[PDB]
Formats: structure tokens, C-alpha cells, sequence
């Protein structure tokens, strides 16, 4: 509560976004979010390693 | 939307942090990943910004 | 080094805060001391920095 | 952890420097650090007393 009221949400380090194109599924594009540290709504977040995410490919016409 | 007009979804949720933005080009494995997260300023960085403003006003003088 | 070229020792250790420096004149009791510590900034000071930027961009207009 | 993840290290008051030349040795110059407070690596540090130190004279050629 004091952390959020004093300084709000912020990133300390990490969580950079990169496209890697891993072929887990032809209908998805695989992206890497780096390891990182942040304070979100005043609560600490601390990941040691990167996280893999996938977005669906755009097919709307 | 067409790549000339496509824009990110607008979000106002205070309890989550934005990490960044990703573009998917139309029907392609190509994706462009871009960092935009709220990276912190220390007391020192704010004293450096203060010093830059002291230069801007003296340059204006 | 000679007084024209002398510089303080380059450090990058996170465990320390610099208070200042001491320059000792060659073969003398005299020494020149200078402070360098980062003092904190309160939101009154930061809002004053934003207010200075308003006056400088008003001067720019 | 929170203090350092947020602010960095900073002074609050004190820690000026003065070269008083007290003759405790002929090979050293006596220096006074004035009474001060700081937060360093997230911990709180306080010195209610102006603190004496000494530097060895420069004799290198």
C-alpha cells in the first residue's frame, strides 16, 4: 500500500520481448519474454528465467 | 486492421503492468517485438535530469 | 599524477555511497575536499522540476 | 529489498568534508566528515558525530 501510494507500478529490470518463431504450431508465433523484476500495484514480482509466450496468427480478411 | 492503421488495444487496468507491444504482420511468421515497460528512475537519475534542466535554462539565458 | 591530469579512482561497487573526494597537494599539509553524495528528491522538488520545464517551454513559445 | 529496488542509495543530511590539518602525524592530513544520514543498499545508516579520518601525504615522484 505504501509502495503503490509513494511510487506506483514500475519495472526494476528484465522482461524484454523478442520474436523467435519456434514451430510449436503453424498457427502461432512464439515470442520470448526475458527474466525480470518489477513492482505491480505495490507488490513485488521477481522471475529468474525467460517465459515463452505465443500469439495467434492473423487471418481476418 | 491494415498495417498502416493497426494500433494496440487500449487498457486502463491499474492492477496489471504493460511489458511491451508485439506486431504480427498479415499471414506471416514475422513478428516485431518492442519494449515499452515503466522502467524506474533512482534519486541519482532525477538529479541528472535536474542538472540537464539547469543546462537548458542557462543555454536559454 | 600531476595536478593538471590527476583524477579520482574509478569505482563501480554497489555496496558503497560516495560522500566526496580529497585532493592532496604534492608534498604539503594542504588538501582540497569536495562532496559528491546523491541526496534524495521529494515530490515537492520533482513537481518544481516539472514546473521549471513548463516555464522553459513557455519561454520556448 | 524494496528500498533498493525503488530508490537506489541516497543521503538525507550531513557528510560535508573539511581539511583541518591536525598534527596527529607529520606524514598524514587530518580530515573531518560532518554528522550525517543515508540509506545505502536498502539499509538505513546514521552518524550523529562529525567523524575524523586521515589521508597519507603524496610523496610519489
Amino acid at each position: 500500500e505504501r509502495t503503490y501510494d509513494e511510487s506506483g507500478s514500475y519495472k526494476v529490470n528484465g522482461f524484454e520481448l523478442f520474436s523467435e518463431g519456434n514451430a510449436e504450431d503453424d498457427d502461432h508465433v512464439s515470442v520470448v519474454v526475458d527474466a525480470g523484476k518489477a513492482y505491480v500495484k505495490g507488490f513485488k514480482v521477481d522471475k529468474p528465467v525467460s517465459t515463452r509466450i505465443s500469439v495467434p496468427k492473423s487471418y481476418d480478411l | 486492421n491494415i498495417m498502416r492503421l493497426v494500433t494496440p488495444p487500449l487498457n486502463t487496468d491499474p492492477e496489471n503492468l504493460q511489458l511491451g507491444t508485439v506486431t504480427v504482420l498479415p499471414d506471416s511468421d514475422e513478428a516485431v517485438c518492442i519494449s515499452f515497460a515503466i522502467t524506474r528512475l533512482s534519486m541519482e537519475d532525477l538529479q541528472k535530469v535536474k542538472t540537464r534542466v539547469d543546462n537548458l535554462e542557462y543555454n536559454q539565458a
